[PDB]
């Protein structure tokens, strides 16, 4: 993914 | 040329004249377009919304039951419990994240904490305003369960059926907080950005709110993620270094004034930089929080914010991988001195 | 001081003079110590192999049965198979990497390859003699089960006992391949790293080998991952760009000529730069290679060939997580520019 | 782990 954020 | 910013000034009802004029605004380098002021049964905020773009809502009534808050009814009602409360020797109030201060040791906190009962808020703050000092205040308490019953009904009558179906149009995750903001006249957050939705409903006084676009990181320069300011732009809006910042002077803003009533649509990523009119006197504000929807199973072009979460994944994992976040600068550089520069 | 470089040349069993003489080597603008020259059975090399320093071996007998090895017997034993051959208008052979030629459309590749017979590539060399031409040839082929009886019986004779012992005291992983590599005087392989842990056996002509250590990745600028020539430095040795690549100046490599009968031991991620003595007459060199040892269970702080590994993987990612190798450097800069500089 | 080769 990597492209997740939090 | 359409860089109207936040217009005229509104009338206020009853020929009481203009609610503000532009001599309470700061003066800053960038130009900027107006954000659009509109009714919730319009369809184009909920297009705005809905693409992920800030929009003003006039006529929510969110939180209608806290237009009558002021310092003496929350004095009355809120509790005896603990509020966050921040100082600052400017008007500038830098956020800082604690649990990454232990990361930089040369680093210089500007506004420290401080929690006590709303009461001494109260009297700090008219204290404060007796010697006529210069010293700053910002309370900024999320709303626990142990506030009075008061305010509990007051948030009982918060428009939740517009919220909660908002939430529910937009794939949301869960309303994570909601924060009550008290602050003084001059009183500046510095631009930065959430990786939440942000509904800013404002009660009491008038703030100007300047937004820029995920696509904009380039010119706003974001602290290292390991840093206390992580999310918060370097760049000094007031004494702007464009040699270190050299893009800050490409940045292109999109702002407006809300006063009481007015809910600002804040997207997930937006960077926003939020002031309180100069004698304009006390400000509240109440926001609401809310987790994105989830992650697409992805989609090229990447969207700017994606490139955001990118990066910051990027910091992160090198951070870990490197087992000291303060060699992700000199690995970083590395990487790219001579090869992709 | 100790820049001794490859020391003074060795002198020929039975009064036959230097094998070679400076006059032979490439003159470049970094100094060298000379890389140890040590008998098998001597302690010290085994402990340079262990803590991955590079080590030359000259009494392994590891490739004893293809000290016979010239141009005609291989020409009369090593088959009808098709033997891969690179050309050059330079002395100076970069390798393209095809699968990679696609990312860049804007590359113009420098030497093409070429299957052909042996006794094709015997004659297009001799041929090339005759007209005293400039153009230059380098065979590079693996080694497979389609070489002639004999030449297979050459490759029984390899030490296996010594090697395998090798492979299994440092736990490396299988050895992959088998590279032979006969090349013209002059011929020059430029700077690079492997991902692999490399004996090279020299069997025919004398060359000189100069390494560098996995910490001089920042002086030694290696091409982006996603680029034809990863892995390789994109400094010209013959003409540094020290405006693009200003740590070059700091370069300092180990070297040494390796000849007939000595083994290299070119460590994974070692950068090695490799030229073929002038007018020393055609080369032959068959190398081993094998996948290193697993990845401990980590420990701070970190090795440089580490990082390293992290550095590629890192560009990896960002190439899929983009879509788009190309938006790679552009990514990293937004990341680093007045953040990590 | 991102400390690995291939
Ligand atoms: O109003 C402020 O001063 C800060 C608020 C803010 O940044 C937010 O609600 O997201
Ligand atoms: O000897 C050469 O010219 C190239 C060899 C090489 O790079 C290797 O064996 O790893
Ligand atoms: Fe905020
Ligand atoms: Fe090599």
């Amino acid at each position: 993914q990597l492209t997740s954020y939090d | 040329a359409v860089a109207s910013g936040s217009g005229e000034p509104r009338e206020e009802a009853g020929a009481l004249g203009p609610a503000w004029d532009e001599s309470q605004l700061r003066s800053y380098s960038f130009p900027t377009r107006p954000i659009p002021r509109l009714s919730q049964s319009d369809p184009r905020a909920e297009e705005l919304i809905e693409n992920e773009e800030p929009v003003v809502l006039t006529d929510t009534n969110l939180v209608y039951p806290a237009l009558k808050w002021d310092l003496e009814y929350l004095q009355e009602n809120i509790g005896n419990g603990d509020f966050s409360v921040y100082s600052a020797s400017t008007h500038k109030f830098l956020y800082y994240d604690e649990k990454k201060m232990a990361n930089f040791q040369n680093f210089k906190p500007r506004s420290n904490r401080e929690e006590m009962k709303f009461h001494e808020f109260v009297e700090k703050l008219q204290d404060i305003q007796q010697r006529g000092g210069e010293e700053r205040l910002y309370l900024q308490q999320t709303l626990n369960d142990t506030v009075g019953r008061k305010i509990v009904m007051d948030f009982l009558g918060f428009n939740w059926n517009w919220i909660n179906k908002q939430q529910g149009k937009r794939g949301w995750g869960q309303l994570t907080s909601n924060l009550l903001l008290i602050g003084m006249e001059g009183n500046v957050t510095p631009a930065h950005y959430a990786e939440q939705q942000n509904f800013f409903a404002q009660i009491k006084g008038y703030k100007r709110c300047i937004l820029f676009p995920p696509d904009q990181f380039e010119c706003l320069y974001p602290y290292p993620v390991h840093h206390p300011c992580d999310r918060q732009s370097q760049v000094d809006f007031d004494n702007p270094d464009y040699e270190r910042f050299p893009n800050f002077q490409n940045v292109v803003g999109y702002e407006t004034v809300v006063g009481p009533g007015d809910v600002l649509y804040i997207p997930m990523y937006w960077w926003h930089h939020i002031e309180s009119l100069l004698n304009g006197g006390i400000t509240i504000t109440v926001n609401f929080w809310y987790k994105g929807a989830p992650t697409p199973k992805i989609e090229y072009p990447l969207k700017a914010h994606q490139k955001v979460a990118i990066m910051r994944n990027i910091e992160k994992m090198l951070g870990e991988a490197l087992g000291n976040p303060q060699e992700v600068g000199p690995l970083l550089n590395t990487m790219i001195k001579g090869r992709y520069n």
